Order: structure tokens, then C-alpha cells, then sequence
């Protein structure tokens, strides 16, 4: 009785154990992931991350300047 | 890095204008309207090339 009115089956906190250990797993593997990803990004400067403004070429003039020698 | 190329003495030798700069004043306005054609393709040609040397002929 109490086992029918009050617990359920080992096969739920098995299979619920499961599901709980593929999330932490696959978390854990993201991370590692990450901070290899960050330090990569971060020494070679190839990636979206990381990135340092340089000057706008939009900003230069190119027109004759009094000087053909610009 | 390089060696500069420069042009010879003698590539620079040209019978120079010997006139003052009051001669030229006095002179400026006939001599922008004759002498216009070789003036302007020296100076297309010294904005375009950018270098003494390419501008000498
Ligand atoms: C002959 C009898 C001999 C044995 C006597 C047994 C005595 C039993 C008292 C001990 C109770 C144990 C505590 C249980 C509480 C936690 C369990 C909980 O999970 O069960 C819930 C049920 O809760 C219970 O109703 C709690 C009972 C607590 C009340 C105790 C009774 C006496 C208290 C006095 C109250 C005040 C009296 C008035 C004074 C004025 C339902 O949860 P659920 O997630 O669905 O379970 C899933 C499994 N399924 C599928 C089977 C449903």
C-alpha cells in the first residue's frame, strides 16, 4: 500500500537519472569547448570575438591636394 | 630595403627660362592662354604619376 500510494517504479529515477547525467555531460563538454574556442579567438584575432576598432578608410580624402605628391 | 633610382646629370639639362618673376608677371595671362596644351599635360601628368622622375619629358 504504501509503496502504491506514495513512490513510483525504479525505472522513472533510472531513466530520469539518465536524462539528468546527458544534460550535465553535454554542459560540461560545451564549456571545455568554449574556453579552448575563447583562447583561440583571443591570440589570433580570426574570429568574431575579440575584435579591436581600427581606423574607418571611409575617412580619407582622395582628391588632388595642392601637391601632386599628395 | 632598395636603392633609389635616380636620374643622370644629363637627363636634367634644359635651356632655362633666365626671365625674373616681374618679366613673368607681366607675361602670365598670354603666356596661361598659348602655352596652355603642354602645361596641362605636364601637370595631368605629375598628379597622376605622382614621381619627379616619370614627368621629365
Ligand atoms: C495500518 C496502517 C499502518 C501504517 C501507517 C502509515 C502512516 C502514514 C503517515 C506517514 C506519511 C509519510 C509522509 C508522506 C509525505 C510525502 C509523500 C508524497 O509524495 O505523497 C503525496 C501524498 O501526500 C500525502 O497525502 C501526505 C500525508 C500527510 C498527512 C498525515 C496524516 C495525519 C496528519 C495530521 C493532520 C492534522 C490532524 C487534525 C488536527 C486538528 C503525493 O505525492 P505524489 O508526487 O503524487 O506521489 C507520486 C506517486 N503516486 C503516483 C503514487 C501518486
Amino acid at each position: 500500500w504504501i509503496a502504491r500510494t506514495f513512490y513510483d517504479g525504479p525505472e522513472k529515477n533510472y531513466e530520469k537519472t539518465m536524462a539528468i547525467l546527458q544534460i550535465e555531460a553535454e554542459k560540461a563538454e560545451l564549456r571545455l569547448k568554449e574556453l579552448e574556442v575563447r583562447r583561440l579567438m583571443r591570440a589570433r584575432g580570426d574570429g568574431p570575438w575579440y575584435q579591436y576598432p581600427t581606423i574607418d578608410k571611409a575617412l580619407i580624402d582622395h582628391s588632388p591636394k595642392t601637391t601632386p605628391d599628395n | 630595403p632598395g636603392i633609389v633610382e635616380l636620374p643622370t646629370l644629363e637627363d636634367l639639362k634644359v635651356q632655362e627660362v633666365k626671365v625674373s618673376s616681374s618679366v613673368l608677371k607681366a607675361a602670365a595671362h598670354h603666356y596661361g592662354a598659348q602655352c596652355d596644351k603642354p602645361n596641362k599635360e605636364f601637370m595631368l601628368c605629375r598628379w597622376e604619376e605622382k614621381d619627379p622622375r616619370r614627368c621629365l619629358e
